[PDB]
């Protein structure tokens, strides 16, 4: 299986106090996608078939 | 080191050490935020639209942009910031 | 899976004092089993040296060696080895680290050809 | 853009890139018709010479170029961007108009 | 081959419906998709937006209530319809065929593309000019 977020993040500390570090999101550097995850179809199908037996 | 002519029944069912896996890992989760920091102070007033960007008005924002006011080291000045939050973290306490 | 890999010298003087090293992977040394040393001279049949146990066994070997062998696992290396004092030309033989196990002695050694000559 | 005849330009216009864009480059010649130069990225169709390099629009946060190698007096025309950022909007109206002019 | 034939009145009054018609050339009105694109002197242009039929027909949204776009199968030409016509209106108009592109920057099922627009071929435009 194969699973990605492309989304490029970029973190950003801000400072909550005294040596209170907060990481919040910044930019997103480029294409605003959606994260997804891959798996094969036939190796998919075939193992089905096999828990299916 | 191998045991031969032996017959012993297993049950995984009622079996021990996977519940004592199970609160081992709970207590271990728990003994790894002790040194972190607590987010107490963001509890806080979020002004939040949507992030820049080309939506449609089927398929909402996935992305909301938040900026609110937090305190800075010092006590007494306070700044303005903002940051990137999901839908599945924000609700619309109750125009602006 | 288990492999077994022989080090040490295939050429020594003969009076000196001989030593193997069989060093072990794709399991433990610790295991049901007899970690041996088995050689075979050039042309001829086997001849089993002797072995040690990955459990408290004392270590028998064949008495055609002479009460010069002396096998000594390394439990924290994962090898066992093979020592052979006083040597003679005439032990110019292929050397063998094997396993005895359930079935009998499934993973060897490649086996060097140590040909002690003066 | 004021240049050399038989040189190399280049001719920057629009808004920086935010996501993947898709440009359209455009060319007018005065008091006459418009016309289209490149299409895609980096893609000209039939009909039209070469020489007019687009830039890539998978950069993040660039702008927009269009470089043009031996450039001559027939290249007078003024130039137009037209952007299709996947992050911004559909843009109704084109880019500022690039005037390039020869000695 | 192509080329499109701009018609329309030039000398327009303020606030009125304003008419423009486009003569074509060998290809009909039912293949292509169409353009309209207005330019004031000196700017740069302004695209009014595109029609086709089975309801392919997105306007601008800047005018989006006083503009309209039609074909003309039986006569083969292209019509623009305007409303209310003001003193930003006088400009060179021009009709242009136009293609379509799928620029795809991720996964094509969750609609992460989006089809840009091109004209390729223009027309030589109508100066429209409104005083009373
Ligand atoms: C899980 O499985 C899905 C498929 O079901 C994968 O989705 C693919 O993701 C990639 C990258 O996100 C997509 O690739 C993009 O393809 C566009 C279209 O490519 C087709 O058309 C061109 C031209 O006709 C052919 O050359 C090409 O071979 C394809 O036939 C491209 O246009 C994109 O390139 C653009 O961007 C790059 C960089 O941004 C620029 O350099 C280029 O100039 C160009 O502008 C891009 O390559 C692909 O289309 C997706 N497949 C489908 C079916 O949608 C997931 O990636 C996969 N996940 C994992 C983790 O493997
Ligand atoms: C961050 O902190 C600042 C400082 O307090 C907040 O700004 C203040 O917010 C209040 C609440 O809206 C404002 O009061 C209202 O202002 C409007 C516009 O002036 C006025 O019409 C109302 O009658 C009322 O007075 C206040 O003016 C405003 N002050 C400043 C300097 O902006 C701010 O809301 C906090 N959050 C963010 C996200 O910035
Ligand atoms: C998941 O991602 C991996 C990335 O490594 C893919 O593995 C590669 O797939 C290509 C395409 O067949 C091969 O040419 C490579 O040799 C593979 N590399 C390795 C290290 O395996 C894998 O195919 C992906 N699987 C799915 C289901 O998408
Ligand atoms: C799995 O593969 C078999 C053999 O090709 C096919 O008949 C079956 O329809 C497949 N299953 C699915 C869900 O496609």
């Amino acid at each position: 299986i194969n699973c990605t977020r492309p989304n490029n993040n970029t973190r950003k500390s801000i400072r909550i106090g005294p040596g209170q570090a907060f990481y919040a999101t910044g930019d997103i550097i480029g294409d605003i996608r959606q994260a997804h995850c891959n798996v094969s179809k036939a190796t998919w199908n075939e193992t089905l078939g096999k828990v299916v037996k | 080191i191998h045991l031969e002519n032996v017959t012993e029944e297993f049950n995984m069912w009622k079996n021990n050490m996977v519940e004592q896996m199970h609160t081992d890992i709970i207590s271990l989760w728990d003994q790894s935020l002790k040194p972190c920091v607590k987010l107490t102070p963001l509890c806080v007033t979020l002004q939040c639209t949507n992030v820049t960007n080309n939506i449609t008005d089927d398929m909402r924002g996935e992305l909301k942009n938040c900026s609110f006011n937090m305190t800075t080291e010092l006590r007494d000045k306070k700044q303005k910031v903002y940051s990137l939050f999901y839908r599945l973290d924000v609700v619309q306490i109750n125009s602006n | 899976q288990v492999q077994l890999v022989e080090s040490g010298p295939g050429l020594v003087r003969p009076s000196e004092t001989l030593s193997l090293t069989c060093a072990v992977s794709g399991a433990s040394i610790r295991t049901k089993a007899w970690w041996s040393w088995i050689r075979q001279p050039p042309g001829k049949g086997l001849e089993w040296i002797g072995y040690v146990s990955g459990g408290w066994d004392l270590p028998n070997y064949n008495p055609s060696l002479k009460n010069r062998v002396i096998i000594l696992k390394d439990t924290s290396l994962n090898q066992f080895s093979l020592r052979l004092t006083s040597v003679t030309a005439a032990d110019t033989a292929l050397y063998y680290c094997a396993r005895e196990g359930p079935e009998d002695f499934d993973v060897w050694g490649p086996g060097f050809l140590v040909t002690v000559s003066s | 853009v004021s240049v050399a005849p038989g040189q190399t330009a280049r001719i920057t216009c629009g808004e920086e890139s935010l996501g993947s864009r898709s440009v359209i480059w455009y060319q007018q010649r005065p008091g006459q018709a418009p016309s289209l130069i490149i299409y895609n990225n980096n893609d000209r169709p039939s009909g039209i010479p070469d020489r007019f390099s687009g830039s890539p629009g998978s950069t993040f946060g660039t702008t927009a170029t269009l470089t043009i190698t031996s450039v001559e007096a027939g290249d007078e025309a003024d130039y137009y961007c037209h952007i299709w950022d996947s992050r911004r909007p559909t843009n109704w109206v084109f880019g500022e108009g690039t005037t390039l002019i020869v000695l | 081959q192509v080329h499109l034939q701009e018609s329309g009145p030039g000398l327009v009054k303020p606030s009125e419906t304003l008419s423009l018609t486009c003569n074509v050339s060998g290809t009909l009105v039912r293949d292509n998709y169409w353009s309209w694109i207005r330019q004031p002197l000196g700017k740069q242009p302004e695209w009014i937006g595109y029609v086709h039929d089975s309801g392919d027909t997105n306007y601008n949204p800047s005018l989006k209530s006083r503009v309209h776009l039609s074909l003309d199968k039986s006569k083969n030409l292209v019509s623009l319809r305007l409303t209310g016509v003001t003193a930003a209106d006088s400009a060179i108009y021009y009709c242009a065929t136009t293609k379509h592109g799928r620029r795809i920057y991720g996964v094509v099922a969750f609609k992460e593309w989006f089809t840009y627009f091109y004209m390729d071929v223009w027309g030589k435009g109508t100066s429209v000019t409104v005083s009373s």
